[PDB]
DNA sequence: CTATGATGCC
DNA sequence: GGCATCATAG
DNA sequence: GCATGTATTG
DNA sequence: CAATACATGC
């Protein structure tokens, strides 16, 4: 516990118990390397927290924030294992607010596309999930011996510590329930609706058609063909106004989000207008924090000790 | 009154007219929706006698609402009893109601519902009054807007209505409101939401029409209807005129009759005018501000006689809208929701809206970057005694008892001590500070604002010139 | 190869346009006994002698009755007019224009009138 | 939807 | 006979 | 990224 | 049939 809270210090984020317990699980497999204890057999490599854990950043600015932020790693995510550098594979605990737990535990790969693919409510699940569909992947036998050994220590400190190993967990079918939107990621918006429906409302615009409004604008051939063409973006954020003020503050959450989601430059300043005042309105703040920081550093390489 | 021929059928539009016989107008749209069985479709049909040669068509037009469809044009060669026995026989076989009797039009369950439609100068003017006249009565923008109520955004997609017309949807928005107040799903909420869909045109692709379920919709859909009904009274208003007017600005003037004069930029109103104008700026509408450049006095007829001078806690209220509706509130001043309106669409009631706040009522301008002219109206409102709200009660009007208005308390807002005066009204200077009003129960509103019900309370004062200036973009 | 008198709309004030194989007037059968399909196509270009003035006229129904009609106009030029051609009896039969003379009957398309 | 056609109804 | 619920075909 | 097979509606 | 769109593999 004592090398617990100068993690949770720098990242002014509560990080859950299996997060430690995996550290010293992987501790026990490499006392040498803890961290790429698995990165000999499966290529996959503990980052992010886990480098204050490896004391990794003892080395040194230290912006958090952005420490394997990927480009398409929404603010709720934090970055906790990487894998295939080329495709930008990683996997991340999701969390909607600060002051909550990982809901679980996501996997995205930023060069190919925004999804965010749920694999697990815990990081036993998300490594556990990886390995065996890659089990099949892997064209060989004779090299696979190592990886039935270490899911069997996987799965024997799965039962020791009482997780379920289901992709899809009964918190996370109860979060769905609460889930009001996907909004581009998949991941879902979790706001504040009281009794009288008070908190969110849907945008005018459907997900498909708002997808076709951001191809249509990122490919106008001239500033001036934006500016015309921009007339459906400002009439969007003007009825977000509306919802703001009336409290409907997911809604403006929501459309920054499919901005952040679509990635172009252009769209950079009109989120930064958008998603950050959401969470202020929300009491979010340090997610308000997030994507300042990263909107104005939106970067793809993002290994802060490089 | 006017009657415009399709002008899709290019082989005729240029020779040919749309028959009429008093009354009857061989001209007729019908719409036809089931989200049961997802059907969503329209029928046009148009009798047509060319102009030059002695020879009647009849056309015809279907497919989905919004996307044009498969059309036919059948000649007759001067048989104009045959063609109009044809065109009465579809419009049987269609509707099943004759067409010679449509004033007694009634639709039929899995048959097409009918649709009404609407088919030597001394310029002696201030320069500042003539470039707001020529702003607010553009024609052209007015049709350009109407266009991108077609095209842009697809509210209305096949063409306008009439005021009948958005009678009747309100009606059915009136059923629709029964129907949800009792959170029955079942069947006849699923014929109810068909009947809105059928009397109002809209374009869903093909994802089945989805049903109206939570009051969100019900009110977007009232909006929607709102700025339809403000588009026709805006066509209405903006009608030329002859006669030697050799400005005809000056009679669409006279269409205000509304005294609007030019006020100096160094006077005592215009500078305070700015002042609570800049002032009042909420902080939370950072995406652009706003500058005053010119501003006129308003003097509408018979509104003095009605002002509730009596009544006490009189205050200057902003209200904003789209630069092209302007030019009817001047003429008609602002009015209560229609009775046949839902009440439960408007979370606090039925009346006139009013903020003290500029930028929140500014958000009702839709200005835009490449369009950057807006205006603001300021009305002196005698609120009288409010009654206070904590949190949303559609029921609020009857809730009054004595009182005079309903003040809808906002978390953000300005306190009383900086108040001060213009012509013995109260003028709310900010900037917002915070109130201690708090919900331990439920949520809390942002910002206050104040509504009034009799709509004699309201007195238009000055209206505002302002140019809204936006910012960086990426 | 006549021009269809069935077009009552177009008999009388204009020629169809034709380039000696290339024939932009044709008529298609397609019978087909498994499904009762017994349906007819034709398609017809039509100049205007005043000005480079085209009409496209498609034709089709059960073999017999008219059935439906269309005409498209392509008074902007008669190129417009080719591609339209070509392009709908490429979707129609799945054979290119230009290559119409080794045609193959590939299952539910139309076959032309020999 | 056109559009004929069909049975079955009145 | 005549019209219409209905087919289905295109 | 390209064209289109297919299902769906007028 | 038109006609539009949505999954459809190389």
């Amino acid at each position: 516990s004592d090398l617990r809270k100068e993690v949770e210090n720098h990242y002014k984020l509560s990080l859950p118990e299996d997060f430690y317990h995996f550290w010293k699980f992987c501790e026990e497999l490499d006392p040498e390397k803890p961290s790429d204890s698995l990165s000999a057999s499966l290529g996959l490599q503990l980052v992010g927290p886990y480098d204050i854990l490896a004391g990794k950043h003892k080395t040194k600015g230290l912006n958090f924030n952005l420490h394997w932020r990927f480009y398409y790693d929404p603010p709720e995510f934090q970055t906790i294992i990487i894998g295939d550098n080329k495709t930008q594979y990683h996997m991340g605990y999701f969390r909607d607010s600060p002051d909550e737990f990982p809901v679980y535990v996501g996997i995205n790969e930023a060069k190919k596309n925004c999804i965010i693919v749920p694999n697990g409510d815990n990081v036993f699940a998300a490594v556990k999930l990886f390995l065996t569909k890659k089990l099949k992947e892997i064209t060989d036998k004779k090299k696979i011996n190592l990886l039935k050994n270490i899911d069997e220590k996987l799965t024997e400190a799965a039962r020791e510590l009482g997780y379920s190993l289901e992709q899809r967990t009964v918190k996370m079918k109860q979060r769905d329930k609460k889930v009001v939107t996907k909004t581009f990621h998949g991941a879902g918006l979790v706001v504040p609706v009281d009794k009288n429906d008070v908190g969110y409302r849907e945008l005018p615009e459907t997900d498909a058609d708002l997808k076709r409004i951001c191809k249509t604008i990122v490919e106008a051939a001239s500033d001036e063909e934006r500016l015309k063409a921009f007339a459906p973006i400002q009439e969007m954020m003007t009825f977000v106004q509306f919802a703001n003020d009336e409290c409907d503050y997911g809604m403006g959450l929501e459309l920054g989000m499919d901005l952040f989601c679509y990635g172009s430059h252009y769209f950079h300043k009109v989120a930064g207008q958008l998603l950050p005042l959401a969470y202020n309105l929300l009491k979010r703040n340090l997610f308000a924090e997030i994507i300042e920081e990263h909107l104005a550093n939106r970067s793809q390489e993002n290994i802060d000790q490089l | 009154g006017k009657a415009p021929v399709d002008p899709e059928c290019t082989a005729k539009v240029g020779k040919a007219h749309v028959y009429c016989e008093g009354n009857d107008v061989y001209d007729v749209m019908l719409n036809q929706t089931n989200l049961q069985f997802n059907n969503n479709k329209y029928y046009l049909i148009q009798l047509l006698e060319d102009d030059a040669q002695r020879n009647f068509s009849v056309w015809m037009r279907w497919g989905r609402v919004g996307k044009m469809g498969q059309h036919s044009l059948v000649a007759c060669s001067g048989n104009l009893n045959k063609a109009k026995e044809i065109f009465q026989k579809k419009f049987l076989d269609k509707t099943k109601n004759n067409w010679e009797d449509r004033e007694k039009f009634e639709k039929v369950p899995g048959k097409y519902d009918m649709l009404q439609m609407d088919y030597k100068p001394e310029s002696q003017l201030d320069l500042r009054v003539q470039e707001l006249i020529k702003l607010i009565c553009n024609v052209q923008a007015m049709e350009e807007m109407m266009m991108e109520m077609k095209y842009n955004t697809k509210k209305a997609p096949l063409g306008k209505l009439t005021v009948a017309q958005i009678k009747a949807g309100y009606q059915s928005l009136k059923k629709i409101e029964d129907c949800i107040r009792a959170g029955q799903h079942g069947r006849a909420l699923m014929e109810a939401c068909n009947e809105f869909y059928t009397r109002i045109p809209h374009d869903f692709g093909l994802r089945t029409p989805p049903l109206i379920r939570t009051q969100k919709e019900l009110s977007e859909k009232i909006q929607l209807l709102e700025a339809l009904g403000d588009i026709e009274i805006a066509i209405k208003l903006v009608k030329t005129e002859l006669q030697s007017p050799e400005h005809p600005l000056d009679q669409h003037y006279r269409n205000l009759h509304c005294a609007l004069r030019p006020l100096d930029h160094e006077s005592y109103e215009f500078k305070v005018i700015s002042q609570y104008l800049q002032s009042t700026h909420a902080p939370t509408h950072s995406d652009y501000t706003m500058t005053l450049l010119d501003l006129f006095e308003v003097e509408k007829d018979g509104e003095k006689e009605a002002f509730r001078e009596d009544l006490h806690n009189r205050m200057l209220l902003w209200h904003g809208s789209r630069m092209s509706n302007w030019v009817g509130i001047l003429s008609h001043g602002l009015r209560i929701a229609p009775p046949e309106a839902p009440i439960t669409g408007y979370m606090f009631g039925k009346g006139i809206y009013f903020a003290d706040m500029s930028s929140k009522s500014a958000n009702y301008c839709f200005a835009s970057r490449l369009k950057n002219t807006g205006l603001l109206l300021l009305s002196e409102v005698a609120l009288g005694q409010c009654n206070e709200l904590l949190e949303a009660n559609p029921k609020a009007e009857g809730l009054l008892q004595g009182k005079h208005s309903t003040k809808g308390l906002g978390k953000m807002a300005p306190s009383s001590a900086h108040f001060v005066t213009l012509n013995g009204s109260t003028v709310p200077l900010g900037p917002a500070s915070d109130t201690g009003i708090l919900n331990p129960d439920g949520y809390t509103l942002n910002y206050n604002e104040y509504i009034v019900y009799n709509p004699n309370q309201v007195r238009m004062r000055y209206l505002l010139k302002v140019q809204f200036n936006f910012l960086q973009l990426w | 190869a006549p021009v269809d008198p069935e077009c009552t709309a177009k008999v009388g004030k204009a020629h169809v346009y034709c380039e000696g194989n290339d024939v932009y007037d044709v008529m298609l059968n397609q019978t087909n006994l498994q499904f009762n399909n017994n349906k007819y196509y034709l398609i017809q270009l039509l100049e205007d002698d005043a000005q480079r003035n085209f009409s496209v006229w498609m034709r089709w129904g059960r073999v017999g009755k008219m059935g439906q009609h269309s005409l498209v106009a392509c008074s902007g030029n008669l190129n417009k007019a080719k591609e339209i051609f070509q392009k709908k009896f490429l979707d129609k039969t799945k054979n290119n224009w230009e290559d119409r003379e080794k045609f193959e009957k590939v299952p539910g398309k139309y076959d032309m009138l020999q």
